[PDB]
Parts: structure tokens; C-alpha cells; sequence
């Protein structure tokens, strides 16, 4: 075969030091109360668990004719295999969903972004998955109907009782969480742009009505007040931080100034209402730089979120889609009447999914920004 | 102007069901209330159910409450009456009518012809 | 305890005036904006006037500009609405309501507290007792069923007329309709009781009409001809 | 000038039923719409403020929201205590306060046409130089009704009054009456004074009449 051994040797040699460092970094992120540290820690643990058994396989392909270890060794490798294959999908999905909640509903779902909750979610995911794939251990009939005990591969022919289970495993274990990841990504872009659908309308309302007041007053001020109030609501769509406290304050000042201009417009003093409206320029000019600095710290944060969502989609598509396509085709090729090309490609493609164990740790450079910190550490070590 | 057409009906066994249908022809009826009336032999002109324009609900006579449901499809410009769990006393001619008053006062100008329903 | 208490309503002739008061308890008048909201009989709510004694700012609905004056005196913790040159159209229940100041919740929470409201009725009509007429049923109407018998209480003024049947003995099947204001400036009620046809004979029915404002009590027997 | 329009001016619902009341602003209003509950004879009570939040003391049955200029009030399950007139109110500024016209939630009932009676004028009022003819509609289950007065088959207009009771506390029905106003000089003419009553629950108008 040659290719499988080469890929597996590469995955062990790179993935083990890499996953050990990634696990340490995830722990450090958890200690900092970064909710994404738990999912990354669970992925790193699932990976280290998977990798530690792979050398026996590799040895089988490199130096031995058959499975000298006995049938007992195929049950655990397979189980472990399927575990690694799915757990990493379930956690990549959990990460994408968490990020969408963090962007689309920052306050209504704040209770779901605590570390304790992420831990409970991890516990539920592990117990549910491990249970779902635990049956072949309880009973053997399956394990024998699906595998040739003399070599840890699945029978070239397949029987029912599993012919449909493989479809269940592709529709629920792949298409479902993948569609959820794509939907999460779309939802993030829509919420963000829609966050570009409310403030620009408010800024234009305020700026153009002010232009009207200076040339024309009650009507323009009435519209400005409504826009100013909605701009505060936008401030409150985000969690508290000193800049949000300051923007709400700035708006209370702006609204009060609009009200003084209205008082004068109601009295009927156009010149005075206009002079009062001009103080809205003095006020907005006090917050322009703050707003601009604040948005830059946003565009970069959104860039990181979008890149993470896209990277997760690309990881699932490249590492797992080839097997789920060949597995679905292989099952489909049996629901009735080339055969050998499907097998050959499927078995080569089964080695490919082991690359998830190398791509995963890369996510640490996207989640936080301690990537730069680690680079500095390495430079210092040098 | 409007000549309401009616369909559905026929013979059903007790406890069974029928779905009657009424359609406008010559005008759009999305702005008017549509009512069903029943002419039993002898016991003529009983109100059965009315469907108001939209979100305005529907109302039923005591004798058909629960047992009958009236609903509408504005896109099709039709009215439907579900007759569910019928008894022999529900044998009658069922008439669809247009309430011309957009304020829902019950001014009925268009009566249909009536579809005969026999239970048992 | 948070209260707004209106007083000073009553009957005024067109072109005349009333001074309504709104006393506050719990909170001071200066702590919030006061609003008057009007509700004409049978109508929805209309905002009428505003005062903020903390800024000296007032405003009025277009329908009352130059006619009403709103003011307040915080030393008595009481606000006032001076209603001059009243028109028939100003008949309404006037409610005093509390809305706080911007910023924050006192503003977003709007008319959290309303007073009880006071009625202002503007009319040239003088006080009148009723004319009470027997709306006797015909023996040929809805024969064999339930007859409707009643009394018509016509051309009375002011509004608060009580009608009862058989001195409070007959409450079942009794409908007293809201009075309608007539073009004459006077009001008219109709009170109908439903009774089994046979009871026509016997069970004499008496319409007991009571007008406290005119010290008048009228007892009429309603009987078929 | 910022008008608010409530769509379901009258809504019928059962106890335990789901009620939605929709109000539209004529222009942008921030979430500055409040909902009030008014029961006859009482000042309005605040239910919802800022187009969302409940006022303390208000049952969880009430909720509402904003979508652009469209605001809604929802009662998740009507209780016997919720049959009230609800008002939509705009609060952008102290001087700009406007109310919607209000929507009344009525108790749902089955349909029945009213019994109709005619009450002729009699000597005790005719001697005063006036006349009145009273038409009575009892126990109508839906609210909507139309009553036409006709004299010698001429349709009259502008010379009659109408009054409707509140839903009866035991039956949840309405009674309506109307009075035709005539001077004696008008009553002394014509032979037939008739009341033509049309209702959604009737297949055809029902008439009752008075032949002088």
C-alpha cells in the first residue's frame, strides 16, 4: 500500500508533539475563562487517545501479514477509530454554534457561555456518543457481520443490519453537523451585516436631519431623537465594557440636546432651535474618534470570527467528506445491483481522515491570539 | 355580479365527514365575509358558520360548534366547510353566501345554489 | 404610596371655565412630568397637555391651544389645568398621569400612574327631571314567547340616572342601555326587562326612575293596551 | 403627527385562547410603544413598556415586541380578567404623544340572531308634541348589526339614535336598541313605521313593524 504507512508515520510524528502543546494551550485558555478552551481541550484529548493506538496499525501494514493480535484488538481499534472520527466532528460543530451564539445573541444566551455550561455540554457529548457506538462491544454478531476478523477491515460484501446503519452514520454523523456549521456561518454574516443594516440608517437619519435644521425644525428634530434612541439600543446589544458605558452616556447627552432644541422649536424660535441643534455637532465630534477606534477593534474581531468559521468548514470538508462520500457510495452500490474502484479508493481514503489529528491544533492560532505569544516564547527559547 | 359556485356534498355515513367548497366567480371576495347557511327540509335558513375576512375569526351556531369548521383561501378566492362527525339531523342543503357589508352587518346579496348533504 | 388624585370636574356651560386639580402623594409634582389625557365618552384616549415644573416646560394638543393653561404649584404638591372657553367637544374624562424624566427607566416606563379621572361635561342644558314613558309590549308581538317590556326615560340632565325594576326585585333579564345624548343637550335612557308572555297578566312591572341631581323619583307601570 | 393604527378593533377570543393585537406606526418610532389595559370606568393600567418589558405586577401572560414600525401585544392565554380595551401608545416625546384607537377583546361565543320587538309611541309622549318609536334587538351574540328605519318604505337617515349594552356577564351577548325621533307633526303622517334588522347570523333581514 505504501501510502497509508507514510501518512500514518507523518501524522504520529507531527500530531503527537503538536497535540500535546495544543492541549496545554487549551488548558491555559480555560484558566483564563475562555469558553473555547474546553472544546479545544476535549478535541486534544480525543486526538491523543486516537493517536496512541495508531502505531500498532502502522506496524501491521509495515511488517506483518495478518492480525497477530487477535479479534479482541479489532474491536477497540475500530471503536476508537469511529470515536475519533465523530467526536472531532461533534466538537467542531459545537465550536461553530458557540461562536454564532456569541455573535447573533450576545445577551439572551449569555447563560449558555459560562465555562461550567461548556463542561456539561462536553460531558453530555462524550456520554451520548460513546454510548451510541458502544453496542458492537456488548454483542459480537454485528462485529463479525461487519468485519473479517482475520484482518481489521470491513467485509467487501456487506449485509443489511449495517447496510442502513452506514447511512444513518453519514446523514446524522456528517451531513447534520456540517449543515449546522454552514448555517451558523451564514447566520453570523447575516447578523453582522444586519448590524450594518441598523446603524447606518440611524447615522444617516441623524446627519441629514441636522443638515435640514440648519437650512430650514420640529420634524427634523423628532426624527433625530428617534434615531438617537435606537443608536443607544445598539450600544446595549453588546455586553458591558467602559466604552459602551461611555457611548450610552454620550447618547443621553445627545438626546438631551435634541430635547432642548425641541423646546425652542415648540416655543417657535427658529434661530434659537438651530443654535441649539448646532450643539449636537459639538457633542458628536467628541465621540468620533472613540467610535472609530471601537469599530476597528470590531472589524478585526469579526475577521477572526469569520476566518474561524470558514476554517472549521474547510477542515470538516477536507478531512472527513472524502470518507463520507465513499462510504455513502459504497453502501449505495449495494442497495441493489465499478465495484473494485470503490473499494480501492475507500480504503485509501480511510487513511486520509487521520489528518484531522494534525489540522486540529492549528485552530489555536485562530481562537485566541496567544499564537503571537507562543511565537515570542519560541524566539526566546532560540 | 357574482354567481357563487358550490361543490362537495353527497352521501356520508354517520360519524363521517365531508368537505364542502364555495368559490367566487365575477369578483374577488377577499374583502367580504362568507357564510354558510343550512336549509334542512322544514327547518329552513339556519346559520351554520361564518368566516370573516382575515384574523377576524369565524363564528359558529351552537348546533355545529366543534363539529364544523369554516376556513378560507383568498388566493384561490374560495371558502371551505368541514363537516366532521355528522349526525342524521345534519341532512340539508348547504348554502354559501356573500356578506356585502365590509363592516360585517350580514347583508347577503349572493346566495349560491346550495349543495345537498345527506348523512345516512 | 404613589397617588395622583384628580378633582374639580363638574358641569360647566359652553364658554365657561373649570380649574381641575391633580394632587400628588408619595412623589412630588416636581419629580416627574404631568400629563393630562382626555377620554371623550365612547372614544379612545387623547393626549391634552403637559407640564414639567422642573424645567418650566408646557405643551398642549392642537385641539386646546390658547384655550387651556397648565400650571403647577409644588408647595402644595398639586398641579392644575385651567380650562377656559370650553366647547361641547371638550366633554370628557380627564385623567392626570405620571411620566418621569429622561434618562433611564422613569422615562421608558411611561404613564405608569394614572389618577382616577374626573368628568368634565360642557353643556348649555339646565337640570331636568325625566319624562318617563311606558314601552309596553304588544300582545301580538313574538306571541307565545318572551315579551320585552320597558320604559323610556327621556330628556333628562345631568347624566347619572338610575333605573331599577320592581324596587330592586327584578334583576333577571334586565338590560339598561347607556343613555344617548340628544341634540337638545339632554339625555335619554331605555330600560327593558324580558318576561314570559303569560306573565303579562299579573306581575305588574314598575320602572323606578331615580334622579339624585333633580330630587326626582318617578314610578311608572308598564302595561299592554 | 405620529399616528398609530391598531388593526383588530374588535377581537373575539375564548378563555384560554391566544390573542394577538397588531399596531402600526406611521413613521419610525424607537421601541417607545406602550400597551395599556382599560376596563370600563377605570383609568388605564400600563402592561408593557418599551414595546417589550412588563410592568411590575403584570401577569406573564402578556408579552409584546417590535418589528420595524409594527408592534404587537400578545396574550398567551386569556384569563377571565383580561377582557379589556387595549391601547397602543407612542411616546417619543412629551408633546408628541399619540394613542392608537384601541382594540377591544370580547368574549367569544356562538352565533345567534336577536329577537326583535317594536315599541310604538303612546299618548303620554304624543301629547307633548313629540313622538318616538323604539326598536329592540335582544340577546345578539356577535357584535355587528345594522338597523334601518323605514317609513312607508322610505329609508330614513339622520333622525335616529342607537345604544348598545356591554356583553352580558352571564350570557356574553349584546342587546341593541334604537329610537326613531319624530316631531308630532311627522308622526301624524304615514301609516307604517318599520324596523329592518340585518345580522350576520340571519339569512335575510327580519322585519317587524308598526301600523299606526
Amino acid at each position: 500500500h505504501l501510502f497509508p504507512p507514510s501518512l500514518y508515520i507523518f501524522v504520529i510524528g507531527v500530531g503527537l508533539p503538536t497535540n500535546c502543546l495544543a492541549l496545554w494551550a487549551a488548558y491555559r485558555q480555560v484558566q483564563q475563562r475562555n469558553e473555547l478552551g474546553v472544546y479545544l481541550m476535549n478535541l486534544s484529548i480525543a486526538d491523543l487517545l486516537y493517536i496512541c493506538t495508531l502505531p500498532l496499525w502502522v506496524d501491521y501494514f509495515l511488517h506483518h501479514d495478518n492480525w497477530i493480535h487477535g479479534p479482541g484488538s479489532c474491536k477497540l481499534f475500530g471503536f476508537i477509530f469511529y470515536t475519533n472520527i465523530y467526536i472531532s466532528i461533534a466538537f467542531l460543530c459545537c465550536i461553530s454554534v458557540d461562536r454564532y451564539l456569541a455573535v447573533a445573541h450576545p445577551l439572551r444566551f449569555a447563560r449558555l457561555r459560562r465555562v461550567k455550561t461548556a463542561v456539561a455540554v462536553s460531558s453530555v457529548v462524550w456520554a451520548t456518543e460513546l454510548g451510541a457506538n458502544s453496542a458492537p462491544l456488548f454483542h459480537d454478531e454485528l462485529f463479525r457481520d461487519r468485519y473479517n476478523h482475520t484482518f481489521c477491515f470491513e467485509k467487501f460484501p456487506m449485509e443489511g443490519w449495517v447496510a442502513w446503519m452506514n447511512l444513518y452514520r453519514v446523514f446524522v454523523g456528517f451531513l447534520f453537523p456540517w449543515a449546522l456549521m454552514l448555517l451558523s456561518y451564514r447566520g453570523i454574516l447575516r447578523a453582522v451585516e444586519k448590524r450594518r443594516a441598523d446603524l447606518e440608517d440611524n447615522w444617516e437619519t441623524l446627519n441629514d436631519n441636522l443638515k435640514v435644521i440648519e437650512k430650514a425644525v420640529k420634524d427634523a428634530l423628532t426624527k433625530m431623537r428617534a434615531a438617537a434612541l435606537d443608536a443607544q439600543k445598539a450600544t446595549d446589544k453588546s455586553p458591558d465594557s467602559p466604552e459602551m458605558k461611555d457611548f450610552r452616556h454620550g447618547f443621553d447627552i445627545l438626546v438631551g440636546q435634541i430635547d432642548d432644541a425641541l423646546k425652542l422649536a415648540n416655543e417657535g424660535k427658529v434661530k434659537e432651535a438651530q443654535a441649539a441643534a448646532e450643539q449636537l455637532k459639538t457633542t458628536r465630534n467628541a465621540y468620533i474618534q472613540k467610535y472609530l477606534d471601537w469599530e476597528r477593534e470590531r472589524l478585526k474581531r469579526l475577521e477572526r470570527i469569520k476566518r474561524l468559521a470558514l476554517s472549521l468548514i474547510a477542515i470538516v470538508l477536507v478531512c472527513f467528506a472524502p470518507y463520507h462520500v465513499l462510504l455513502l457510495s459504497r453502501s449505495a452500490i449495494y442497495l441493489g445491483r465499478f465495484e473494485e474502484r470503490v473499494f480501492s479508493a475507500y480504503h485509501s481514503s480511510l487513511a486520509f481522515t487521520s489528518l484531522n489529528c494534525v489540522a486540529d491544533p492549528i485552530l489555536y492560532c485562530l481562537v485566541n491570539e496567544g499564537a503571537r505569544s507562543d511565537v515570542a516564547k519560541a524566539l526566546h527559547n532560540l | 355580479q357574482v354567481q357563487l359556485q358550490e361543490s362537495g356534498g353527497g352521501l356520508v355515513q354517520p360519524g363521517g365527514s365531508l368537505r364542502l367548497s364555495c368559490a367566487a366567480s365575477g369578483r374577488t371576495i377577499s374583502r367580504y365575509a362568507m357564510s354558510w347557511f343550512r336549509q334542512a327540509p322544514g327547518k329552513e335558513r339556519e346559520f351554520v358558520a361564518v368566516a370573516r375576512r382575515s384574523g377576524d375569526g369565524a363564528f359558529y351556531a351552537d348546533s355545529v360548534q366543534g363539529r364544523f369548521t369554516v376556513s378560507r383561501d383568498d388566493a384561490k378566492n374560495t371558502v371551505y366547510l368541514q363537516m366532521n362527525s355528522l349526525k342524521p339531523e345534519d341532512t340539508a342543503v348547504y348554502y354559501c353566501a356573500i356578506d356585502s357589508d365590509t363592516f360585517y352587518s350580514g347583508s347577503y346579496d349572493y346566495w349560491g345554489q346550495g349543495t345537498q348533504v345527506t348523512v345516512s | 404610596e404613589v397617588q395622583l388624585v384628580e378633582s374639580g370636574g363638574g358641569l360647566v356651560q359652553p364658554g365657561g371655565s373649570l380649574r381641575l386639580s391633580c394632587a400628588a402623594s408619595g412623589f412630588n409634582v416636581v419629580d416627574f412630568s404631568l400629563h393630562w389625557v382626555r377620554q371623550a365618552p365612547g372614544k379612545g384616549l387623547e393626549w391634552v397637555a403637559y407640564i414639567s415644573s422642573s424645567s418650566g416646560s408646557t405643551s398642549y394638543a392642537d385641539s386646546v391651544k390658547g384655550r387651556f393653561t397648565i400650571s403647577a404649584d409644588t408647595s402644595k404638591n398639586t398641579a392644575y389645568l385651567q380650562m377656559n372657553s370650553l366647547r361641547a367637544e371638550d366633554t370628557a374624562v380627564y385623567y392626570c398621569a405620571r411620566w418621569g424624566y429622561w434618562p433611564g427607566e422613569p422615562w421608558w416606563k411611561a404613564f405608569d400612574y394614572w389618577g382616577q379621572g374626573t368628568l368634565v361635561t360642557v353643556s348649555s342644558a339646565s337640570t331636568k327631571g325625566p319624562s318617563v314613558f311606558p314601552l309596553a309590549p304588544s300582545s301580538k308581538s313574538t306571541s307565545g314567547g318572551t315579551a320585552a317590556l320597558g320604559c323610556l326615560v327621556k330628556d333628562y340632565f345631568p347624566e347619572p340616572v338610575t333605573v331599577s325594576w320592581n324596587s330592586g326585585a327584578l334583576t333577571s333579564g334586565v338590560h339598561t342601555f347607556p343613555a344617548v345624548l340628544q341634540s337638545s343637550g339632554l339625555y335619554s335612557l331605555s330600560s327593558v326587562v324580558t318576561v314570559p308572555s303569560s306573565s303579562l297578566g299579573t306581575q305588574t312591572y314598575i320602572c323606578n326612575v331615580n334622579h339624585k341631581p333633580s330630587n326626582t323619583k318617578v314610578d311608572k307601570k308598564v302595561e299592554p293596551k | 403627527d405620529i399616528q398609530m393604527t391598531q388593526s383588530p378593533s374588535s377581537l373575539s377570543a375564548s378563555v384560554g385562547d391566544r390573542v394577538t393585537i397588531t399596531c402600526r406606526a406611521s413613521q419610525s418610532v424607537s421601541s417607545a410603544v406602550a400597551w395599556y389595559q382599560q376596563k370600563p370606568g377605570k383609568a388605564p393600567k400600563l402592561l408593557i413598556y418599551s414595546a417589550s418589558s412588563l410592568y411590575s405586577g403584570v401577569p406573564s401572560r402578556f408579552s409584546g415586541s417590535r418589528s420595524g414600525t409594527d408592534f404587537t401585544l400578545t396574550i398567551s392565554s386569556l384569563q377571565p380578567e383580561d377582557f379589556a380595551t387595549y391601547y397602543c401608545q407612542q411616546y417619543l416625546y412629551y408633546s408628541l404623544v399619540t394613542f392608537g384607537q384601541g382594540t377591544k377583546v370580547e368574549i367569544k361565543r356562538t352565533v345567534a340572531a336577536p329577537s326583535v320587538f317594536i315599541f310604538p309611541p303612546s299618548d303620554s309622549q304624543l301629547k307633548s308634541g313629540t313622538a318616538s318609536v323604539v326598536c329592540l334587538l335582544n340577546n345578539f351574540y356577535p357584535r355587528e348589526a345594522k338597523v334601518q328605519w323605514k317609513v312607508d318604505n322610505a329609508l330614513q337617515s339622520g333622525n335616529s339614535q342607537e345604544s348598545v349594552t356591554e356583553q352580558d356577564s352571564k350570557d356574553s351577548t349584546y342587546s341593541l336598541s334604537s329610537t326613531l325621533t319624530l316631531s308630532k307633526a311627522d308622526y301624524e303622517k304615514h301609516k307604517v313605521y318599520a324596523c329592518e334588522v340585518t345580522h350576520q347570523g340571519l339569512s335575510s333581514p327580519v322585519t317587524k313593524s308598526f301600523n299606526r
